[PDB]
RNA sequence: CGCUCUCUGC
RNA sequence: UGUGGCAGAGAGCG
C-alpha cells in the first residue's frame, strides 16, 4: 500500500506541466459506495472536459478517499518531446569517457562509432547489441533520475547511498551526453539513422550500468561498480570470462566447520564435521597468473580485495567473493556473430596419437549403459516402442524450429518454422514419411540457433527436422523415465531445493577422501564424441534388436541406429553475404531428443575409463561420481590421509590422461568445494550465481510490454535471494514504466498496486516480496471475478487454422492409427489437446493477449462490472479466515544457516524452522485410470474429460476403453469392481492437489512438517474430509509465515472450525 | 616405510587429572564437558544411507487408518519423523555417553509413539545418564497410559520429590513377568566403571551390546498388546496396540540400531587418554523424543563404520588437549612451589593462573571469577613438581 | 607492487601445513 | 494456565470427532476457555465467605 | 480421569486461600438462604477443572 | 485391485514357460 | 574487588533461572552491585560502633 | 498431462 | 507477413 504514492510522485515529477492533470479512477464492491465512485468519475472527466480547476471537488468526496480502492491514473500531458535531456544536464556535469579500441581481439567488438563499422543502414544489424526488452533506456534514466530526486535531501547512510549512486550516475550521464540520447521507434528498436553517429555498445553499457548501480549498498559494491562500469564501456570479451574464473579454485581454499548432508533419500541432515582444505602450490601459481591477467586488463581494487582476504581465508568475509561472482554477469551479453560464434566450437584438432584401449573400452561402457536403460522395456514389447510414430507426433513441441517454410491455409502464407504445422502441411501432399530418415550431406546441410550467456561462449543450437526427432522419442522417453530410478542423473536429483540437485557433495569429504571436479563444456567438437560414441550406441541397439522378436520394435530401433549412421556425417548451412558455408561436424551437440541423457552417459563412460589409470599409481575406492550432462564430479577415497602432492599429481594425471585422448581440460582437484556454471558450496555452504541481466536480455521473445514487468520482477527476486539486491523502488518504477500504456501521442494510463498484485493472468508482482497474497476483502473477490470472467477469449487465426483441411486431416491420420469407433469423443480431444500447442505460434497469442488487454482497457476508463458469480480461491479463502485465532508467541533459534546469500528476515526463519523434509503428493496423474492408458497407450486424456467421461453410462465408457486398444475382460473387470465412484473421489482430490501455491521463490526453501512450526498450528480434528483439514493446516502455515516474513515476529493459531462451514465449503472444495 | 634406529621421537605427557575438576569446580567442567561433546559431534558418522521417509510415513498412514493427508495433519505417533532428528538422536547419544553430558527431553504427551520409542531409548541407555525430572515425567507418562491401563490399575498417584522413579516404585506392584524383569534391567540398568589401559571408562552391560534388552522389551509390549484395556475405549486401544505393533514390525532393525550404536561408542572411547567420570552437569542438550522415534523407524541395512582417520584425528586432539592440560599444569606447579619456597609474600597468585587459563583455548576468561582460581590454586600448592622443573629449581 | 606480489606468493607455503608432508620430508 | 487451544488439542485428538455427524460431544468444548475459570474460582470462594 | 492430580490440587487451593481469607473476617458468618442468587455456568467449572 | 491389467497376464504367462524351458 | 559481570553470568547458569516458572526470572540478580556491597560494608561498622 | 516465463546441461 | 531451439525442474493459463 505505498506504491501509490511512488507512482503519484513519479507522476509529478515527469510530467511537471500545467497541462499535466492527474484522473483517479475507483471501485468499492459495495453498491451505494459504487455509485457514489460513478458519481466521482463523471463529474470528474466533465470538469476536466469543461478546463475547470479540479483542485475543488477532491474535498467533498473524502468517503472514495478514505474507504474505496484504486485502480489507475489517467494523464493528459501533450508532446513535450527531448524532455529526457532538459532535465538530465544537471546529474552529468562530470568529464565523459573515452573507448579503448585496442582492448578486445576482434574488430567490430570494440565500442567505436557505428559508421566505422555499418557506413549502409542496408548491412547495419543492432543484433549484436539488441537489449531485446520493450523498455527504453530513456525511461531507465527517467526511473533514475526520480529515485535520485527524491532522495535529495535524506541525512543517514542513504545519503552514502545517494552520493554512491550520484557519482555513478555522472559517469553514465557524462558519457551519455557526450552525443545524446538514442529515440526508440514503435517497436522498441534503434534504427540506424540514430545511431549513426554514437558508439555501438553504448546502450548495452548504460542498462547494464544502471543495473549495476541501482545494486549498491556498500563501499565495496561502489568500488566493483566504478571498477566495472568503466571497462565495460571497452572491454566486451575479455571481463565476465576473466574474473568468473578464478572462483573456481578459491572453493578449495575455505574449512569447513559445520556441515549440511544430504541422504540418498534425499534429506537433509547437518554434521559439525571439520575438513581442511589440502590445496596443492602450483594451483597458487595459477590463480596469481588469472589475477595478473585481471590487473592487466585494468583491474586495480578487486584483485586488492581478492589477494588481501587470502591473509586470513576466512569463511565470513568469502561472501563478497560471491558477491563478486555476481557483479561479472549483470555486465551484459557477448552477443557476437553466427559465424564467429560457431567458429568458437568449430576448430577441431584430430589427431592419430590417441589409444585404442581407451576407445573401445569408452564405447563398450556406453553400449552397456544403453543396455542397463532399455533392458526392461525392450524386452517386455512395450507399446511406445510399437508405437513410437504415434507417440513423436503427439509430443511435437510447438516451438521446435526446423527449417522455415512458405506454408498456405486456405488465403494465407505462413512463415513457420514450427515442425507441428510442418507436419500438417507434409500429411495432405502425402510427403510424411518417418520410416524414411532424411540424409544430412552436402545436399541438406543443417541450419543453427544461437544461445548466448555471460561470462562463456556462444554455445550453438542445431535445428533439424521433424523425423529425427520421432525417432528418438520413445526411446529416450523409457531412458529417462528408467534412469530417474537410478544415480548419476540430474532426472534422479532434481525437484527444487538444497538435498537436491547435488546432494552428495558432502557425505564423502574428510581429510582421508578428496574430489575430482572438472568443467566439460567445450567437449562437443572433442575427438571423443565423435565416431565412438555413435558406434557404441549402434552396437547396443544391435544387442537390444537380437533381445526382442517384435517388429515395429526393431523398425524402431534400427531407426534411431540409422538416425546416429545419418548423424556421423554432419554437415551446417550458415550464409555469408551470398555465399553459403557448409562445414564438417561429425560429432554431438543439442537440438535433439537424446542430447542430455547421451551427453551423461558418454562422459560417464569417460570418466570411467580414465579413473581406471589413476589406480596404476593410488589405490582408492570411488564412492560417487556425477554427470548432468557438461559437467562432472568424481569423490574418492584412499587407504591414508591426504597431502598437497598427491592432489597435484592427481591433477596432472587426469590432464595428461585427458591428453592421451586429444582432450583438452582445466583439471580441478579438491577437498571441501567444487565450481559449475550456476552454483558451487564453500565451507559446507550453498552459494549460487545471480547472474541473470534484468534491463538486457538474450533474445527477442514474443511477450507484451505488460508481461516483460512480471518476468523482471521474477528475476530480481531470485537475484535478490541469490544475493545480488537491486533497489525494489527502481523496480516498481519499471513495472509502472513498463505497464503504461499510451491510448493516444497524449493520453496515457498508469495501473495500480491493486490490479497488478492480484492473482490472475494480469499478475505482476506482490505487495510484500516472497509472498505471494491472496484476499479476504470482498474487493480482491470483486476484481478477480471480473477478471477471471475476461481471460477466457478467442483468435481467430486459430479459428480459422482449426477449420482448414490439414488440422481435420491431421487429427483423422492421428485418429486412423488406433480403432475406428469414436468419431464425437477424442478427435474432438485431440484437437483441443493441440489447440493448446498452437498457440505457441505468436501471432495467435498476441492477437489473443491484444484483444484481452482491450478488454481490460474498457472496464479500466468506464466503472466495473460484477462478472456474475463465477467462483475462485479468493471466495474460500474469504469463508476459512474469520475462524482464526491470533496470539504472541516466540520460537528459539536452534537451525544452522546453509544459504547465507539469503536475506536475514527468511534466513531468521530458517535460523527458527528447518530447511525442507520434502513431500510428494502425486507424480502425475497417478490415481487409478491414467497408469493404464499410459500402459496400453501414451494418451493423456485431460481429468476435465475424464471428470465427464466417468459421469456417462458404463456402456460408452466400455467402448472407449476397447476403442483405446484394451480388451474386453479387464473393462468388464472394472465395470464390476465399481471403482468408477471411487475415481470420481480420486479425480476431486487430484483437482484440489493441482495447487501449485509452495514453490515461488521462499515457499520454495522452507520446512513445513517442522514441530516447531506444528506446535503453533493448534487446529483440531474432525475427521473424513482430508483435503479440507489438509488445506487449512497448509493455509494456517501459510499465515504464519507471511507474518513472519513480513514482521519477523511468530505468532500461535488456533481454528475451532465449525462442521457447518466444512459443509458449506466442502462443496466450493471440489469446483472451479 | 620402515624407521631407523636413528630416528627419536617425544612421548606426551598423559598423566591423569592431578586437579579432579569434577569435584566442585563445575563452570570449568560444564564448558570442558561441552568442548568434548561438540568435538565428538563432528566424527560421529552421519547416517550415510537409510530407509524412505514419505514410503515409511505412508505404511504409518496405511496400517493407522487416520486417512487421508495426514502429511500435514501432526499431532499423534509423527510431528518428528523426519532425517534432521533421527541423526541428531544418532549423534547426540553417543556424544554425550563419551563426552558424559547429561542430557534434557523435551516431548509433548499427546505423541504416544514418542512415548513407546522413549522405552527403547530408557532401555538401551542407562537412566543416571539423563537428568531427573525429564525422565520422571516421561517414566510417569508411560506407566500412566500404556503399563497400569493394560491391567485396569490406578492410573498413579504421583508426588513431586519423591526419591524414586516411576519404574522403581512400580516394578514391584504390578505382576507381569515379562514387564516385570523389563521394568527391573531398566531400574538396574546403569554403566559398569572400569579402568582399561590406565583411563577409566564407563561402559555398557555387555547386554545391551550383544542386543537382546529388546528382546525383553518385544515380551512385554506384546503381552501389553495380548492385554485388554477394561477402563477406556476400543478406539483408545486399537490406537496404542497398533503404535506398538508398529515397533514390533521394526525389532530386528532395532537390535541392529543397538548393537551398532555400542560398537561406534566403544571404536571412539578408544581414543581417549583422560578418564570419563560419571557426573551431571548445569548445562544439558535437548532431546526431543520424535527424534528417536525417527531414528527408530528411519534405518535399515546400511553400517556406518568410523574411518580410521577420524580415529586418529580424535586421538591427536584428545592426546594434544591433554598433554597441553598436563605441562600447563606443571609450569603453574613450580611457579607456585617456587614462589611460596623464596617467602614471596607480596605476590598474587592470579596472573599465573589467568595465563594458565588463557593457554588452554576453551574457557572466556571475562566471566571467570578469582575464587575459581584461588581454589584452583589451593588444589595446585599440593601437586609435586616433575623431575626437571624440581632439579633446575634445587 | 611486485615486492608484495611476491610476499603474497610466499605466505601461501609457509601457512596451511600438512602433518604427514613434513614427517615423509624430514625422512627424504 | 494451560492454554485454551492446546488444551483443545488434547480432547479433540482424545474425542475423535466426525465433521459429518451430529455428535453428542462436540457441545463439551463450549465455553472452555481462560477468563471463566477465573470466573468460577472467584466467584466460589467469594460466595463461600460471603 | 486424566486431571486426576491437577483436580487433588485444585481442591487443596480452593480450600486453603478459602480458609486463609477467612481467617481475614471479623463478623460472625451465617448459614442462611439469600435472596437473590449468583449464577453459575458448569462450563466455567469444566475450564477451572 | 492396483494392477489386474492385461499385458502382464502375457507378460507372466510368457516368461515363466520361456524361463522353464531355457 | 571482583568484576560484577562475571559474577552474574555464571550465578545465572549455576542457579539455571532459565527452566523455572517463577514469578522472579529476572529478580534475583537485582542490587548486586557495587555502590550497595561498600555502602553494607559502611552501614555495618557504623551501626556496630554506633 | 498441452502452451509462455525462470534458469538449468546444451 | 522477414525469426533463434532439445530435455530437467518451479510458477501462470486449459
Amino acid at each position: 500500500g505505498k506504491y501509490n504514492l511512488i507512482l503519484s510522485e513519479y507522476l509529478s515529477f515527469i510530467y511537471n506541466s500545467q497541462s499535466a492533470v492527474q484522473i483517479p479512477i475507483y471501485y468499492s464492491s459495495n453498491s451505494e459506495l459504487e455509485n457514489r465512485c460513478i458519481e466521482f468519475h463523471s463529474k470528474c472527466l466533465e470538469n476536466s472536459k469543461n478546463g475547470l480547476s479540479l483542485k475543488k471537488l477532491f474535498v467533498e468526496y473524502s468517503d472514495v478517499i478514505e474507504n474505496a480502492t484504486l485502480l489507475s491514473i489517467l494523464s493528459y500531458s501533450y508532446d513535450k518531446y527531448n524532455a529526457v535531456e532538459r532535465k538530465l544536464v544537471k546529474y552529468a556535469k562530470g568529464k565523459p569517457l573515452e573507448a579503448d579500441l585496442t582492448v578486445n581481439e576482434l574488430d567490430y567488438e570494440n565500442n567505436k562509432i557505428t559508421s566505422e563499422l555499418f557506413p549502409t543502414a542496408e548491412e547495419y544489424t543492432d543484433l549484436l547489441m539488441d537489449p531485446a526488452i520493450l523498455t527504453s533506456l530513456s525511461s531507465n534514466l527517467n526511473a533514475v533520475m526520480f529515485w535520485l530526486e527524491k532522495h535529495e535531501n535524506d541525512v543517514a547512510e542513504k545519503l552514502k547511498i545517494y552520493k554512491r549512486r550520484l557519482d555513478l550516475f555522472t559517469i553514465v550521464a557524462s558519457t551519455v551526453n557526450k552525443y545524446g540520447v538514442p529515440r526508440h521507434n514503435a517497436k522498441y528498436r534503434y534504427e540506424y539513422e540514430v545511431m549513426k553517429d554514437k558508439p555501438y555498445y553504448l546502450v548495452t553499457w548504460a542498462n547494464s550500468s544502471i543495473e549495476m548501480l541501482m545494486s549498491v549498498f556498500s563501499h565495496e559494491d561502489y568500488l566493483i561498480a566504478r571498477e566495472l562500469i568503466v571497462l565495460s564501456y571497452s572491454n566486451r570479451s575479455t571481463l565476465a570470462k576473466l574474473v568468473s574464473s578464478p572462483m573456481s579454485i578459491l572453493v578449495a581454499l575455505v574449512d569447513i566447520n559445520g556441515t549440511f548432508i544430504t541422504n540418498e533419500e534425499l534429506e537433509l541432515e547437518f554434521s559439525n564435521k571439520y575438513v581442511r582444505a589440502i590445496v596443492p602450490d602450483q594451483t597458487f601459481d595459477e590463480l596469481k597468473q588469472m589475477l595478473d591477467n585481471m590487473r592487466k586488463a585494468g583491474l586495480t581494487d578487486i584483485p586488492k580485495m581478492i589477494q588481501d582476504w587470502l591473509v586470513d581465508c576466512s569463511i565470513e568475509k568469502f561472501p563478497l567473493m560471491a558477491k563478486i561472482y555476481s557483479w561479472s554477469f549483470h555486465v551484459g551479453f557477448r552477443k557476437q556473430k553466427m559465424l564467429d560464434a560457431a567458429l568458437d566450437q568449430l576448430k577441431t584438432e584430430y589427431t592419430e596419437d590417441v589409444d585404442d584401449e581407451m576407445y573401445r573400452e569408452y564405447t563398450m561402457l556406453i553400449r552397456d549403459e544403453v543396455v542397463k536403460m532399455l533392458e526392461e522395456p525392450v524386452k517386455h514389447d512395450d507399446h511406445l516402442l510399437q508405437d513410437s510414430e504415434l507417440a513423436g507426433l503427439l509430443s511435437m513441441s510447438s516451438a521446435s524450429n526446423g527449417e522455415s517454410r512458405q506454408l498456405k491455409f486456405g488465403r494465407k502464407t505462413i512463415f513457420s518454422t514450427k515442425k507441428n504445422m510442418h507436419v500438417m502441411d507434409d500429411m495432405a501432399n502425402g510427403r510424411y514419411t518417418p520410416g524414411i530418415i532424411p540424409p544430412v550431406n552436402v545436399d541438406k546441410p543443417i541450419p543453427l540457433g544461437r544461445r548466448d550467456v555471460p561470462g562463456r561462449r556462444t554455445r550453438i543450437i542445431f535445428i533439424l527436422p521433424y523425423e529425427y526427432f520421432i525417432a528418438q522419442h520413445a526411446v529416450v522417453e523409457k531412458m529417462l523415465i528408467y534412469a530417474k530410478h537410478t544415480r548419476e542423473y540430474a532426472e534422479f536429483y532434481s525437484q527444487s531445493n538444497q538435498l537436491l540437485s547435488y546432494g552428495d557433495v558432502t557425505r564423502f569429504l574428510s581429510n582421508n577422501s578428496m574430489v575430482l571436479y572438472t568443467d566439460v563444456s567445450q567437449w562437443d567438437s572433442s575427438q571423443h564424441n565423435t565416431q565412438p560414441f555413435r558406434k557404441g550406441i549402434i552396437m547396443g541397439l544391435d544387442m537390444l534388436a537380437n533381445m526382442t522378436n517384435d517388429a515395429r520394435v526393431i523398425q524402431t530401433l534400427n531407426l534411431y541406429k540409422q538416425t546416429q549412421i545419418n548423424l556421423m556425417d554432419s554437415y551446417v548451412q550458415i550464409p555469408d553475404g551470398n555465399v553459403i558455408k557448409k562445414i564438417q561436424y561429425g560429432a554431438v551437440a543439442s537440438g535433439e531428443k537424446q542430447t542430455k541423457a547421451a551427453n551423461s552417459i558418454a562422459n560417464l563412460a569417460l570418466i570411467k575409463t580414465v579413473l581406471s589409470r589413476i589406480s596404476n599409481k593410488y589405490s582408492f575406492a570411488t564412492k560417487i561420481i556425477r554427470v548432468d550432462g557438461d559437467d562432472n564430479y568424481a569423490v574418492l577415497q584412499f587407504n591414508t590421509e591426504v597431502t598437497k602432492q598427491m592432489v597435484q599429481d592427481v591433477s596432472n594425471d587426469v590432464r595428461e590422461t585427458y591428453a592421451r585422448m586429444n582432450t583438452k581440460v582445466k583439471a580441478l582437484v579438491s577437498t571441501v568445494g567444487i565450481e559449475i556454471a550456476k552454483r558451487y558450496i564453500a565451507g559446507g555452504k550453498i552459494f549460487f550465481r545471480a547472474g541473470i541481466n534484468l534491463l538486457n536480455n538474450e533474445k527477442k521473445g514474443q511477450s507484451t510490454q505488460w508481461d516483460q514487468a512480471a518476468v523482471l520482477y521474477s528475476n530480481y527476486i531470485v537475484n535478490r535471494l541469490r544475493g545480488f539486491e537491486t533497489d525494489r523502488e527502481f523496480i516498481l518504477t519499471k513495472i509502472m514504466q513498463m505497464t503504461s500504456v499510451a491510448i493516444t501521442g497524449s493520453l496515457r494510463l498508469f495501473p495500480s498496486e491493486r490490479v497488478l498484485t492480484t492473482n490472475s493472468t494480469f499478475k505482476v508482482f506482490d505487495s510484500e516480496d516472497f509472498i505471494i497474497e491472496y484476499g479476504t476483502t470482498d474487493d480482491e473477490v470483486y476484481i478477480q471475478r471480473a477478471f477471471m470472467s475476461l481471460s477466457s477469449q478467442k483468435s481467430g487465426i486459430a479459428d480459422e487454422i482449426a477449420a482448414s483441411s490439414t488440422f481435420k486431416n491431421y487429427v483423422s491420420r492421428l485418429s486412423e492409427q488406433l480403432l475406428f469407433s469414436k468419431n464425437n469423443i477424442v478427435s474432438r480431444g485431440i484437437a483441443l489437446t493441440e489447440k493448446a500447442k498452437l498457440n505457441s505460434y505468436a501471432p495467435i497469442s498476441l492477437e489473443k493477449r491484444r484483444a484481452q488487454i482491450s478488454a481490460l482497457l474498457t472496464m479500466l476508463q468506464k466503472p466495473v462490472t460484477f462478472k456474475s458469480s463465477k467462483i475462485t480461491i479468493n471466495d474460500i479463502l474469504r469463508d476459512i479466515k474469520p475462524f482464526f485465532t491470533v496470539n504472541e508467541a516466540h520460537l528459539p533459534i536452534q537451525y544452522q544457516k546453509f544459504m547465507p546469500t539469503l536475506p536475514d528476515n527468511v534466513q531468521y526463519i530458517i535460523q527458527c524452522i528447518g530447511s525442507r523434509t520434502y513431500q510428494i503428493e502425486d507424480d502425475g496423474s497417478k490415481s487409478a485410470i491414467s497408469r493404464l492408458i499410459s500402459k496400453y497407450s501414451v494418451y493423456k486424456p485431460s481429468i476435465e474429460e475424464l471428470y465427464k467421461v466417468i459421469s456417462l453410462h458404463e456402456n460408452e465408457i466400455q467402448l472407449y476403453l476397447i476403442s483405446l486398444g484394451i480388451p474386453k475382460i479387464d473393462a468388464d473387470t472394472y465395470v464390476g469392481s465399481k471403482i468408477y465412484s471411487q475415481d470420481k473421489y480420486r479425480i476431486l482430490e487430484s483437482y484440489v492437489y493441482n495447487l501449485l501455491s509452495i514453490n515461488y521463490g521462499c515457499y520454495q526453501l522452507f520446512d513445513f512438517n517442522s514441530p516447531d512450526l506444528e506446535k503453533l498450528i493448534r487446529i483440531p480434528f474432525k475427521g473424513k474430509i482430508p483435503a479440507v483439514t489438509f488445506i487449512l493446516h497448509l493455509y494456517a502455515k501459510l499465515e504464519v509465515i507471511n507474518h513472519a516474513i513480513k514482521n519477523g515476529s511468530w505468532i500461535s493459531l488456533f481454528c475451532n472450525y465449525p462442521k457447518s462451514e466444512m459443509i458449506k465449503l466442502w462443496k466450493k472444495m471440489w469446483n472451479i | 616405510r620402515n624407521l631407523p634406529s636413528t630416528a627419536r621421537y617425544i612421548r606426551p605427557n598423559l598423566l591423569q587429572d592431578r586437579l579432579n575438576l569434577h569435584d566442585n569446580f563445575e563452570s570449568l567442567w560444564d564448558t570442558i564437558t561441552t568442548s568434548n561433546y561438540i568435538l565428538a559431534r563432528s566424527v560421529v558418522p552421519d547416517l550415510k544411507e537409510l530407509v524412505s521417509t514419505e514410503a515409511q510415513i505412508q505404511k504409518m498412514s496405511q496400517d493407522l487408518q487416520l486417512e487421508a493427508l495426514t502429511i500435514q495433519s501432526e499431532t499423534q505417533f509423527l510431528t518428528g519423523i523426519n532425517s534432521q532428528a533421527a541423526n541428531d538422536c544418532f549423534k547426540t547419544l553417543i556424544a554425550a555417553m563419551l563426552s558424559q553430558r547429561t542430557m534434557s527431553l523435551d516431548f509433548v504427551t499427546t505423541n504416544y509413539m514418542s512415548l513407546i520409542s522413549g522405552m527403547w531409548l530408557l532401555t538401551v541407555v542407562p537412566n543416571d545418564m539423563f537428568i531427573r525430572e525429564s525422565l520422571v515425567a516421561c517414566q510417569l507418562a508411560i506407566i500412566n497410559t500404556i503399563i497400569y491401563p493394560a491391567f485396569g490399575m490406578q492410573r498413579m498417584h504421583y508426588r513431586n520429590g519423591d526419591p524414586q522413579t516411576p519404574f522403581q516404585i512400580a516394578e514391584q506392584q504390578i505382576q507381569n513377568f515379562q514387564v516385570a524383569n523389563w521394568l527391573h534391567f531398566v531400574n538396574n540398568n546403569q554403566f559398569r566403571q572400569v579402568v582399561i589401559d590406565g583411563v577409566l571408562n564407563q561402559v555398557l552391560n555387555d547386554n545391551i551390546r550383544n542386543g537382546h534388552v529388546v528382546n525383553q522389551l518385544m515380551e512385554a509390549l506384546m503381552q501389553l498388546s495380548r492385554q485388554q484395556f477394561p477402563t477406556m475405549p476400543v478406539d483408545y486401544k486399537r490406537s496404542i496396540q497398533r503404535g506398538i505393533l508398529l515397533l514390533s514390525n521394526r525389532l530386528g532393525q532395532l537390535v541392529d540400531l543397538t548393537r551398532l550404536l555400542a560398537y561406534n561408542y566403544e571404536t571412539l572411547m578408544a581414543c581417549i587418554t583422560m578418564n570419563m567420570q560419571h557426573v551431571q552437569t548445569l548445562t544439558t542438550e535437548k532431546l526431543q523424543l520424535t527424534s528417536v522415534t525417527s531414528l527408530c523407524m528411519l534405518i535399515g541395512n546400511a553400517t556406518v563404520i568410523p574411518s580410521p582417520q577420524t580415529l586418529f584425528h580424535y586421538y591427536n586432539v584428545n592426546v594434544n588437549f591433554h598433554s597441553n592440560y598436563n605441562e600447563r599444569i606443571n609450569d603453574a606447579v613450580a611457579i607456585i612451589t617456587a614462589a611460596n619456597r623464596l617467602n614471596l609474600y607480596q605476590k598474587k597468585m592470579k596472573s599465573i593462573v589467568e595465563d594458565f587459563l588463557k593457554r588452554l583455548q576453551i574457557f572466556d576468561i571475562s566471566r571467570v571469577p578469582d575464587d575459581q582460581m584461588y581454589r584452583l590454586r589451593d588444589r595446585l600448592r599440593l601437586l609435586p613438581v616433575e623431575i626437571r622443573r624440581l632439579d633446575i629449581f634445587n | 607492487n611486485k615486492e608484495e606480489s611476491k610476499q603474497l606468493l610466499e605466505v601461501l607455503k609457509t601457512k596451511e601445513e600438512h602433518q604427514k608432508e613434513v614427517q615423509y620430508e624430514i625422512l627424504q
